[PDB]
């Protein structure tokens, strides 16, 4: 894969299973190498799409899914932020996997959308079961990036009015 | 004795101040005397120290700091409490958190477990979505940055650099304190200075809007929305102070000077028409457009003050820089006088005459010495043309009059070294001479009467032990010169 080829050329080698990625354990060297690889190999728009498809295929693989607990460096990229958000949204219903995902999203950095991921989380809580919805809603202080503070507050108050079974 | 002191401290809550002083003195004496009750006393006061969250505990932190500085290892023998002391530290910062951190600082620098626990609490503190108490967290972290030595593990700093920058996109009131506090830690490291300068360069470039011969570069509308979330005068003052320190210690610095030079050149090559505020009847109080223009007016004249300070350091007897300086002030008072603030029909004079200034006490001290008593052939008539600007004379001291009033009421003041009293005391010594001499030269002199009357009322009430130094600098015969 283009993502696999770029990772092998620079950054982290293709780790199998939960084993650690073959990259320097630091947010500086690993992220810089991943960014250099992403600027080199998937630089072309077609190569960019191929790398995105390869990264999605790796994420769908259970081995790299357990490895993610590289992927962290790729998600830190500005372009990879919407891709990481889409991958998380896809993996939400299909998989304490939701709890682990919520914890990872907790204390997260700036994503590519300031008023869309909150709506996605609200929709998931509306669809997701009791514990999953409660876990998603409890992450709102972390998810309340000030992008949609007041509006989400009013919507959540309305849901609470309609949410007597999950008011706590 | 310890029971007596415990009753005394609460009885203190003038007579209350005398009771508190007596209780603190007896506790310090019994700590320095009663050796075998030292651990029990420390545990009891730690239990009491975190005992009045709503009520003021300034005396508590004062006594705890005194006993800790007397016995640095007492709390080390009182272990399992360094981690415990952070139970609800981020609830009521009234300077209590700063005092607690300063008192316990030796323990942190000799206790790695305390540092790790506070690091763990830092993630919760900085990530608090609310803004009611997040100021205490960032203030404590800024103090800690100077708390740890900068000898040179450096990986500790390289990790902790980005923690506060992750919260840069915060409320304007919250964003305020880092600008004031970054200069203190910048004098403790070299690589950290480069990183902080780079981050501030990114922040200022977020609003610079580079161009040539066009609209005012400052995108004032960025912080318009009703409230504001990006103060600019404090940021620019921090920029100039950090630049000065970086230059003194020894391209971002080339970018800094070019950006500073360009914006100063852009400001003089502009007017109110260039800015969004063109007509006098443009903005009004309690108006959506009005308050927006009101905030813009508050920002822009605050910016003008900062550029005045920077060019003075650059323009060492340089008429061209003075010409830019004098022309810059013409924009400053153009907003004022007629449309000052907005208008302000209350016959009141906030901040002596103008809003809170933005000038370092060293600079205003040096500006007056250049402005008054700065007679010499070395000057290139830049002072003379500066002396020609009568309103510049009035504004020259009026800022310091606000500055001393800030030190008159509060024990600290804005600007670098403001909270350092010994550094401030020297500044207090230098300033008074030109103020008194200008009055004796023979309105403007009426300002100096206020300036003197407030400077005495400060040191007699703040620098009680430092009076002999001032009397020596006034030029133990205290009464002789005072009567003179």
């Amino acid at each position: 894969g283009v993502f696999e080829e770029l990772l092998r050329t620079s950054g982290i080698i293709l780790k199998v299973g939960e084993g650690q990625n073959e990259i320097a354990v630091d947010q500086t060297a690993f992220q810089k190498k991943l960014r250099v690889a992403l600027e080199k190999h998937p630089s072309y728009p077609g190569v960019v799409n191929e790398f995105i498809s390869g990264l999605e295929s790796h994420i769908k693989d259970r081995s790299q899914f357990k490895n993610c607990l590289l992927i962290k460096l790729l998600l830190g990229i500005k372009i990879l932020q919407p891709a990481v958000v889409t991958l998380l949204l896809e993996k939400i219903p299909e998989f304490n996997f939701p709890r682990l995902i919520v914890n990872q999203f907790k204390w997260l950095d700036g994503l590519l959308d300031s008023q869309d991921l909150v709506k996605k989380l609200m929709q998931m809580l509306s669809v997701s079961p009791v514990p999953i919805q409660h876990d998603i809603i409890t992450s709102l202080p972390e998810i309340l990036e000030d992008s949609q503070q007041n509006e989400v507050a009013r919507e959540l108050s309305c849901l609470l009015k309609q949410g007597r079974r999950l008011t706590v | 004795l310890v029971d007596l002191g415990f009753s005394l401290m609460e009885s203190y809550e003038m007579p209350a101040q005398q009771a508190c002083k007596l209780g603190a003195s007896i506790l310090l004496e019994t700590f320095k005397v009663h050796e075998p009750i030292r651990s029990d006393i420390l545990e009891q006061v730690l239990n009491r120290v975190l005992t009045k969250a709503a009520s003021p505990v300034s005396h508590f932190i004062d006594l705890l700091s005194n006993i800790v500085v007397s016995a640095p290892l007492v709390l080390q023998n009182s272990s399992s409490r360094v981690t415990e002391t952070f139970d609800n530290l981020s609830f009521l910062p009234i300077d209590t958190v700063q005092g607690l951190l300063r008192a316990v600082q030796p323990l942190l620098k000799v206790s790695m477990s305390v540092r790790d626990s506070l690091i763990l609490v830092l993630q919760k503190a900085i990530f608090s979505r609310q803004l009611d108490a997040r100021k205490a967290a960032v203030a404590g972290f800024l103090l800690l940055l100077r708390n740890f030595k900068i000898l040179g593990n450096e990986a500790f700093c390289l990790e902790i650099l980005g923690s506060l920058r992750r919260c840069l996109s915060q409320q304007a009131d919250v964003r305020l304190m880092l600008y004031e506090g970054f200069y203190d830690v910048l004098r403790r490291n070299s690589q950290l200075a480069s990183s902080i300068m780079e981050t501030l360069l990114s922040q200022i470039k977020q609003y610079y809007l580079p161009q040539q011969d066009l609209l005012p570069p400052l995108k004032l509308e960025g912080c318009i929305m009703i409230f504001l979330q990006e103060p600019l005068a404090h940021l620019l003052c921090c920029i100039q102070h950090c630049l000065a320190w970086y230059k003194s210690t020894v391209g971002f610095e080339q970018n800094f000077e070019e950006m500073l030079e360009s914006v100063t050149r852009r400001m003089i090559k502009s007017e109110l028409e260039d800015f969004e505020l063109d007509k006098s009847a443009d903005f009004s109080p309690s108006s959506g457009v009005g308050v927006k223009n009101n905030i813009y007016a508050i920002q822009v004249m605050g910016i003008c003050e900062v550029l005045i300070e920077y060019n003075f350091k650059i323009g060492n007897f340089s008429k061209n820089k003075f010409e830019d300086v004098l022309g810059l002030f013409t924009c400053y008072n153009k907003l004022s006088e007629i449309l000052k603030e907005k208008a302000g029909k209350n016959k009141s004079t906030l901040g002596n005459r103008i809003a809170r200034s933005f000038l370092s006490m060293g600079f205003v001290s040096t500006l007056l010495t250049a402005l008054f008593r700065d007679n010499a052939q070395s000057h290139e008539e830049s002072l003379a043309v500066l002396r020609s600007s009568t309103e510049f004379m009035r504004y020259a001291v009026s800022v310091a009059l606000q500055k001393v009033q800030q030190l008159e009421e509060m024990g600290q003041t804005d600007g670098p070294d403001g909270q350092n009293p010994e550094k401030m005391f020297q500044n207090l010594c230098k300033i008074t001479r030109v103020l008194l001499w200008r009055y004796t030269s023979i309105s403007i002199s009426l300002l100096c009467l206020e300036g003197l009357l407030r400077i005495f009322n400060t040191m007699q009430q703040l620098y009680a032990a430092r009076i002999p130094q001032f009397l020596q600098a006034l030029d133990i015969n205290v009464t002789e010169k005072a009567a003179f």
